[PDB]
DNA sequence: CTGTCCTCTGGCGA
DNA sequence: TCGCCAGAGGACAGCGAGTCAGCAA
RNA sequence: UGCUGACU
């Protein structure tokens, strides 16, 4: 579906039709699904994701005179564009047709209602006007939403437009999907420049990219040291901090040292260098002074208090919680789940170190995901809201420190004193493209984030909403290995559509059938279903040996240890649910089962991703004929015929929708591309856009 | 790095070369081993060496020499590495065993294998306080870079049978390392005039600079030849004369100016 | 290309679709025959190996 | 109770390394037992039989 | 001194059941009695197996009826693994 | 293959539950010297609190405590359900009862 | 025969060179041996292998 | 990224 | 008993030409 | 002056 009604051979009797010029009743729907990832991401970022972003937003308490004041942001709301104040007449709405005639930004009003209290018994809810945030064109906060092609012609619009862009000074910036490592998945890496991080570090380590509700991202690295010990590197505000593990594990969980140990030796309970190295982690740095959860939190609090910039009246135990909440495993609410996830990433470094597992290439799309326009927008919005709080209360603390009793008279005159901020910062990220942030947003790139979308042709324009940039830093590299066109980008990136000069292999384009996931679902009844299917909870009684069992993960949270002879049936049952839309399994969950043999293959286990930024692509599910959607990592463990008569009985689990599914939208406009040599189809793709 | 000496074309030389090739290849403790058996503060170790059926054929080794190697070099490099770790942590069987423990204060007694290295273990003990871990890691990271015996710089030889059609009878003893003097002893097995190497710093040290000029020129020519390109010799002559102007092979780079 | 000359090309292409097992096997120096799954396992081992010079062979 | 040689058994954390004869009571709950364990922990382990070895690999 | 667990004020010790002679230690130690640990999904209705012959070894599919709908449950039976949950029973010997 | 006839005599009101204990630090070498005390919340009116229970185990050297609420309450008590089967070998009948699993842990206070 | 780095096209992490081919498939077609010509075009997998080689060149 | 250049850097018989 | 053969990492400095445009600080 | 595109 969504690829039915695809023409079988082209026609010419549509031109020369008695109805050629009559504007149609509804828009095309195939052209609409091109910029769909740019619009459905913003729709979340601005309505459902903004509430979550402001919900984290720790209440900004600080000291005034001898008083402590708390300010929390209860809601933030962005309004469609409109004539400034009422100083104008006859039409409140403001349609993108202008700001292209004039040269201006299509910007909506962002306003929040802060709530300031003095010890929690004196309080008043003021509604400040934060600033102006740019708006996408058909984005639910725009005035051209829900307009048929005929009504879209009386406002001067294309009658076939799909916006997915911003108008910053009338220039139509087109923020494009950048490539991120992955989200909520531990990638074991062998990078030789890591041993320079300290005296005894090795070139082994599992990295994790954590994202919470699309508003926060953080990168944490577990490093292996030659002694058998594991360190944890976290970054706060662009500074790298190294905490021995054990300090982290004891803080997160009030469990005995033996129970923490019994967890990090789950699958290798016969190995003795490991058993000895786990004990060195628990005793060597933690029986040295701190043996209760609080003392660990207290010691960790004192060392990190200075650089976490915590409140002075905060107990050290409270400053430790601040570090764990804001720097390690942002995605998981619990501290018990954060412990089990740090334990599986370590259990994996021990397997990479002992050569029982294969390093995950960071440059394979198996271990890659995309950064959409809504993730960048919210992740900047949230950071700027926190900065606004900080600046208003800088002004507060600095003005007078004077008898707030009567000073409740100018409280609004105070908040407005710094509410003059949030507007120009936002336009810089859009007009210039480069990012000025205290934390780089867990991004790794600070330029080329937004680019000009130029309508030289409609094949230059349509290729800005299907571009995927490996990164802007890779344009400066001696080695060329992020330019290799690996066989794992089959159906997800076009082989032919790549710039053919300095940007080659770095700027790719999605195939016609590929698509970005953007929906958000409940995923709460899934952990309770996995247990009905045969999984045994992380708590215990695996029924086997922890080595003949698969570690089940679901979006960063380890459900735990499906038996080894139940993993295949569980994966097939879960795949049948998603295909037939049973249970509540999202139609796009990736049920992956990386089998385990004795060979140094990728680390075994049943993963189940359902996050909102992975690439998926349709394939005709044989044995059901029900048009499944598979992902970049789920496609490596399944056979997908292309033509029929290539389908076999045991082989050919799936089948592809059309034979030319592999090629991009532009590469599908080249006639007979099969009989030309390939460097020529790469120049045709670049010449059809000039 | 490489070498190529023609083989002298005499019946005796052809026979001696087989032994020569088998003599210069490196044999390393790790290339001759089956598996270790480490027990652990009293750390025992049995090496369990390979049978001669499939490694003596092209390595020219004998078991007494191999085992004697463990007694005098490996079993003391082992204590050397144990100290490397512990400095920053906080009728006839009899004479051999005795001299060996005369020199070290940790070992107790090894074994003997009167029948083709049947069971050859050792025992150590540090009784007071040492970091008892899977020290197999150390005794395995060390049993790889431990080589029985090798000519310095040569990693393997090989006789590429034919190199000519005009006088097809030519034989060449190519090598994948570089040690010029360690071939001078075979001036009757191999032709030491016609010796060639791609090093140009080693030639410049054994034969002089006027002999390195021609190696430079021939190297540039053979680099261009693999692509069919052919630069005129009058250019390489000038480049080699400038590089070797002041008596040494000087680089054509930022430190040459 | 002449017909009656594309028939030979087609038969040669058909013959070329049977030369993988022998090639790989006789390059792993495996028993000359009787192994049809030991060869896949040996190829997998050579592929996940550390040195990776029995794979280039 | 069935925790081996580095933990407290009754309690939870892991004991310290041996110096004086008595089990080294932990910084918390210093109860002591089995000053020196009965048998020194003995370990049976060896290497692999494909690459290091020229044996076990005549054919296969 | 062992800091003795101190019961919070909102909790009270539950007396043993002298009306429970079933889970009595005596009943459970009978030569013809075997104890089994059963783990099931949270939504599992044990009544759906009433009268049905659950296996004591291996793996078997057992069919159950709940609310008119047929359910099939894979039942895995095993040898107790060291470290499994221990059943507590009232004992007259323990005061 | 040996099989048993399944019967859920179970709990009369479901108020009745058996008690399973698991120790976080392994197996107790001498479970015979342990005294277990089960504590229940006095608040029977609050559905949330009425099922809160504490299990305490006292030894000569240490105390263990398990709870079915709060951080110590673990996921397995809900995602999965635990039962105890009492098999009569002679009759081949298995009586099945609801069980509550307590994860036991050591006691110390500053 | 397609050759990227002087070697055949690389395999995935599971042992298959392309989603269409079984893992560790012996046929030369699975290793980049293109028997098609530009006269009568090359099927979709050979077009991908040819694209990896043309991109290696650029 | 890769190379030289550079700056040390403590370690056994004379 | 520390000088010189060996031995280690750290630092720096290079990374093809030449064009055209826009946008923004 | 810089970042984005682009040409051989």
């Amino acid at each position: 579906s969504r690829w039915r009604n695809l023409p079988s051979g082209p026609s010419l009797k549509h031109l020369t039709d008695p109805s050629y010029g009559i504007p149609r009743e509804q828009q095309k729907a195939a052209l609409q699904e091109l910029t769909r990832a740019h619009v459905e991401s913003f729709n979340y970022a601005v309505h459902e994701g903004l509430g979550l972003a402001v919900q984290a937003i720790p209440p900004f308490e600080f000291a005034f005179k001898d008083e402590r004041i708390s300010f929390t942001i209860l809601d933030a709301v962005i309004s469609p564009p409109t004539v400034p104040k009422g100083t104008i007449c006859k039409e409140a709405n403001v349609y993108p047709a202008e700001c292209r005639g004039r040269r201006s930004t299509y910007r909506g009003k962002l306003t929040a209602d802060i709530n300031w209290a003095v010890n929690g018994i004196s309080k008043g809810i003021i509604k400040q006007f934060l600033g102006y945030v740019p708006i996408m064109v058909k984005s639910k906060l725009c005035n051209l939403r829900n307009l048929p092609p005929q009504a879209l012609i009386e406002h001067h619009e294309e009658a076939e437009e799909m916006g997915g862009y911003f108008i910053i000074n009338g220039i139509e910036k087109v923020i494009r999907m950048l490539i991120m490592p992955r989200r909520n998945f531990p990638i074991a890496m062998i990078r030789p420049k890591w041993k320079t991080r300290g005296p005894g570090y090795t070139q082994y380590g599992v990295s994790m990219h954590c994202v919470r509700e699309e508003h926060s991202a953080v990168n944490m690295n577990l490093h292996y040291l030659e002694n058998g010990t594991v360190m944890l590197n976290f970054i706060y505000r662009k500074e790298l901090f190294f905490l021995p593990l054990g300090f982290a594990l004891k803080a997160l969980v009030s469990f005995s040292d033996y129970q923490i140990f019994q967890e990090l030796i789950k699958g290798k309970e016969d190995d003795s260098f490991l058993r000895n190295s786990v004990s060195q982690m628990l005793r060597i740095v933690m029986e040295e002074g701190c043996s209760t959860q609080k003392q660990v939190l207290n010691y960790l609090g004192e060392c990190f208090r200075v650089k976490l910039n915590v409140p002075d009246w905060y107990p050290n135990e409270q400053a430790a919680e601040f570090l764990f909440n804001q720097c390690i495993c942002i995605h998981l609410k619990s501290n018990t789940e954060k412990f089990y996830m740090l334990c599986l990433m370590t259990r994996k470094l021990f397997a990479l170190a002992k050569g029982e597992c294969m390093e995950d290439n960071p440059d394979s799309l198996v271990n890659q995901e995309v950064l959409t326009p809504g993730q960048l927008f919210l992740m900047f919005l949230k950071e700027k809201l926190e900065g606004w709080l900080v600046s208003i209360k800088i002004a507060f603390d600095k003005k007078a420190q004077k008898t707030s009793v009567s000073m409740n008279t100018d409280n609004l005159m105070r908040i407005f004193t710094m509410g003059i901020d949030l507007t120009k910062p936002f336009e810089y990220l859009f007009a210039t493209g480069n990012l000025r942030s205290k934390t780089g947003l867990g991004l790794l790139q600070d330029s080329g984030l937004c680019v000009v979308a130029d309508k030289l042709n409609f094949i230059r324009y349509l290729s800005h909403f299907r571009c995927v940039h490996r990164g802007a830093d890779f344009a400066k590299m001696r080695t060329t290995t992020v330019r290799r066109l690996l066989p794992e980008s089959w159906g997800f990136l076009c082989p032919v559509h790549t710039p053919d000069g300095e940007p080659c292999g770095l700027m790719n384009h999605l195939t016609a059938v590929c698509e970005v996931v953007t929906q958000f679902v409940y995923t709460a009844s899934i952990p309770a279903l996995l247990c009905n299917l045969g999984v045994t909870p992380i708590d215990g009684a695996p029924h086997r040996s922890y080595s003949e069992c698969y570690p089940v993960l679901l979006d960063g949270v380890m459900v735990g240890w499906v038996d080894k002879d139940l993993a295949p049936g569980i994966a097939d049952s879960l795949r049948h649910f998603k295909v037939l839309r049973e249970k509540r399994i999202p139609p796009w969950m990736e049920v992956v089962l990386i089998p385990m043999t004795g060979k140094p293959s990728l680390y075994p286990g049943l993963f189940l991703f359902t996050t909102p930024c992975r690439l998926v692509r349709p394939v005709q599910n044989l044995a059901l004929g029900k048009e499944e959607l598979i992902g970049t990592m789920e496609q490596i463990f399944m056979n997908v015929a292309i033509f029929e008569d290539e389908v076999f009985a045991g082989v050919t689990t799936h089948q592809e929708l059309f034979p030319h599914s592999l090629l991009s939208v532009i590469a599908n406009f080249i006639p007979f591309s099969d009989h030309n040599q390939s460097p020529r189809n790469m120049y045709q793709c670049q010449m059809g856009k000039q | 790095p490489m070498m190529s000496v023609p083989v002298l074309n005499t019946k005796k030389a052809l026979k001696r070369v087989k032994s020569l090739k088998k003599q210069l290849t490196r044999v390393c403790l790790g290339e001759v081993l089956q598996k270790i058996d480490v027990q652990e503060q009293v750390y025992q170790l049995r090496f369990q060496f390979l049978p001669h059926a499939y490694y003596q054929q092209e390595k020219c080794l004998r078991p007494e020499d191999i085992l004697r190697f463990m007694e005098t070099r490996f079993f003391k490099l082992l204590m050397e590495s144990i100290k490397k770790k512990n400095n920053k942590a906080s009728e006839a069987m009899e004479r051999r065993v005795q001299a060996v423990r005369e020199i070290h204060p940790f070992i107790d007694d090894y074994q003997y294998d009167t029948e083709e290295s049947l069971w050859c273990q050792v025992t150590v003990k540090l009784p007071l306080m040492k970091i008892n871990f899977d020290m197999s890691s150390l005794v395995v990271s060390l049993a790889h870079g431990a080589v029985i015996y090798a000519t310095k710089g040569i990693t393997r030889c090989l006789l590429n049978e034919t190199t000519n059609n005009k006088n097809e009878k030519e034989l060449v003893l190519n090598t994948e390392g570089i040690n010029l003097p360690e071939l001078f002893k075979y001036a009757e097995v191999l032709d030491l005039r016609r010796l060639y190497s791609n090093d140009i710093h080693a030639i410049a040290n054994t034969y002089g600079i006027e002999a390195a000029l021609r190696v430079i020129e021939k190297e540039i020519k053979d680099v261009f030849a693999v692509y069919g390109i052919a630069v005129d010799p009058r250019h390489l002559s000038l480049v080699a004369d400038y590089m070797c102007f002041e008596g040494v092979y000087k680089p054509l780079n930022r430190f040459g100016i | 290309v002449k017909p009656k000359a594309d028939v030979k090309r087609q038969r040669i292409i058909e013959e070329s679709t049977h030369c993988g097992p022998q090639a790989v096997r006789a390059a792993l120096n495996l028993p000359e025959a009787a192994s049809y799954d030991e060869v896949r396992g040996k190829w997998q081992d050579a592929h996940l190996g550390k040195d990776q010079r029995d794979f280039n062979m | 109770a069935n925790t081996c040689s580095s933990f407290q058994s009754d309690l939870d954390f892991c004991s310290d390394c041996g110096s004086v004869l008595p089990l080294p009571g932990a910084q918390d709950t210093v109860t002591c037992i089995r000053c020196g364990f009965n048998i020194n922990v003995r370990d049976f382990e060896g290497k692999v039989v494909k690459t290091s070895v020229v044996f076990h690999q005549l054919g296969t | 001194d062992a800091a003795r667990f101190s019961c919070p004020p909102n909790f009270t010790a539950k007396p043993p059941a002298s009306e429970s002679p079933r889970f009595s230690l005596e009943a459970l130690t009978g030569p013809d009695t075997e104890l089994w640990l059963i783990q099931a999904p949270a939504d599992f209705a044990p009544e759906c197996f009433n009268g049905r012959h659950v296996p004591l070894s291996g793996s078997q599919i057992v069919k159950g009826k709940l609310a008119g709908k047929r359910h099939r449950y894979r039942v895995l039976s095993s040898c107790p693994q060291a470290g499994e949950a221990t059943l507590l029973a009232p004992s007259t010997e323990a005061g | 293959l040996p099989s048993a006839r399944w019967q859920y005599c179970g709990a009369p009101d479901g108020s009745q539950r058996a008690v399973l204990v698991q120790f976080s630090n392994g197996k107790l070498q001498s479970p015979g010297n342990m005294r277990f005390t089960l504590y229940e919340n006095k608040d029977s009116t609050n559905p949330r609190k009425r099922n809160q229970r504490i299990l305490a185990a006292e030894t000569d050297r240490l105390s263990y405590v398990g709870n079915n609420f709060g951080t110590g309450a673990l996921k397995c008590n809900t995602l999965c359900r635990h039962f105890v089967g009492i098999l009569n070998k002679t009759s081949g009948q298995m009586e099945v009862y609801d069980a509550e699993l307590f994860n036991m842990q050591p006691l110390f206070s500053d | 025969q397609i050759e990227l780095e002087g070697r055949r096209p690389p395999l995935m992490a599971s042992g298959k060179s392309l989603p269409c081919f079984e893992p560790y498939e012996f046929t030369p077609r699975a290793g980049g041996f293109v028997t098609g010509r530009f006269l009568t075009g090359i099927k979709p997998p050979e077009f991908f292998f040819h694209c990896m080689a043309g991109r290696e060149g650029l």
